[PDB]
């Protein structure tokens, strides 16, 4: 359905002009494989691209198909070219359901700016249906590949086909050149500190000492007041600490100061030796306030 | 010498006195800081 | 606060009194230590 209209599968209705044009990906069913994602097989024995069909659609969920051997990776590569901005360039959420028995790896990898894939998370063993959210630091070309290995150990023959990874729900937020499965409300970006509201009709400012969340645009519900002994920043993105905490006591008022603590310090842990000869030491850079 | 602390002994007034002994502290050793004592004048 | 420094004022005996304020042997920053003043009794 063309962008600006949202469908749930039965009918597509145009997004109202009051709501910003929001394009997002949602694949709850898989009767037709989306054009973005392509399948491939990496043979475990030879570590070469087989070019086979790694994953087979089933109409409701996509699972792992048996290849030359169960050790072969069952890749399913989904690529997005860029991210359309309405920290929230892409909050991708998954529903992985693994009926696999043993040696079950789901190497969900992310390629930031077409770099070499780095495995953000690696699920191991049988796991039930759960939602996993991943955050993209900055806009770039990103590919989500879900490499699957039925068995780590190598055995002749495809004797393990019960190990299947069911992924029946994909949500991608803030995508470029995609369908508008759901349109968020909004149409200009209000200045920092003002919560976007469509029912009010005008840029409305949050109450003082409150921080606004851009994830939930409509209303002041996402706009949360700051905590005790803190001040709101002009951007309202995060609360600020005045470095001076004043509290009341029956005798008098206590005014603890932390002005000299604003600067960062380089304090590291004791040199820690690994199980083997190699040694390390944790170094934490602390910036208290300011 | 112990007495090198500054003596702020409260001169007799209001029917009360304080024998307050407080360090001035470059000194070392000597008898520890003596506390205030109460007696009628 | 202001009332934190220990008061050690001397009263009017023999025509002399001393008003010196200093902090407890165990405050950060704040107003500087007030100096002593002499006044006839
Ligand atoms: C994905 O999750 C976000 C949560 O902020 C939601 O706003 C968005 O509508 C979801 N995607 C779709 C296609 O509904
Ligand atoms: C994100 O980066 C891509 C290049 O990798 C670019 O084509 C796209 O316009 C960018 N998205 C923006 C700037 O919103």
């Amino acid at each position: 359905c063309p962008y600006g209209s949202y469908s749930n599968g039965s009918d597509c209705t145009h997004c109202p002009a009051g709501t910003e044009p929001a394009v997002g990906f949602e694949y709850k069913w898989w009767n037709t494989l989306p054009s973005n994602m392509e399948t491939t097989v990496l043979s475990g024995i030879n570590f070469e691209y087989k070019g086979l069909t790694g994953w087979e659609v089933a109409g409701d969920h996509i699972y792992t198909a048996v290849g030359a051997s169960d050790n072969d990776f069952m890749i399913l590569t989904l690529v997005v070219p860029g991210f359309r901005p309405p920290k929230e360039v892409a909050r991708i959420t998954f529903v992985f359901e693994t009926i696999c028995s043993v040696n079950c790896e789901l190497y969900f990898m992310v390629g930031m700016n077409s770099r070499t894939n780095t495995p953000v998370e690696t699920w191991k063993g049988t796991k039930g249906k759960q939602s996993y959210t991943y955050t993209i630091e900055e806009n770039a070309t990103v590919s989500f590949t879900w490499a699957f290995q039925r068995t780590t150990l190598h055995e002749t023959g495809r004797k393990y086909t019960n190990d299947v990874a069911k992924i029946y729900s994909i949500n991608v937020t803030n995508v470029m050149g995609g369908v508008a499965s759901y349109c968020r409300p909004c149409c200009t970006s209000c200045p920092a500190g003002h919560y976007i509201n469509r029912d009010s009709g005008t840029c409305h400012l949050c109450p003082s000492n409150t921080i606004l969340k851009a994830h939930q645009p409509y209303g002041a519900q996402a706009c949360v007041p700051c905590g005790p002994g803190t001040k709101n920043n002009k951007i309202h993105s995060l609360c600020y600490n005045d470095c001076t905490f004043s509290r009341n006591t029956p005798s008098r008022i206590f005014n603890y100061n932390f002005s000299a603590l604003a600067g960062t310090v380089s304090l590291a842990g004791v040199p820690s030796f690994t199980s083997k000869g190699l040694k390390y030491f944790h170094h934490f850079t602390l910036s208290l306030c300011g | 010498s112990a007495s090198d602390y500054h003596t702020f002994v409260s001169s007799c007034v209001a029917g009360i006195q304080k024998t307050t002994y407080m360090w001035r502290k470059l000194c070392s050793g000597g008898i520890s800081l003596p506390e205030q004592r109460v007696t009628i004048c | 606060s202001a009332s934190d420094y220990h008061t050690f004022v001397s009263s009017c005996v023999a025509g002399i009194q001393k008003t010196t304020y200093m902090w407890r042997e165990p405050c950060s920053g704040g107003i500087s230590l007030p100096e002593q003043r002499v006044t006839i009794c």
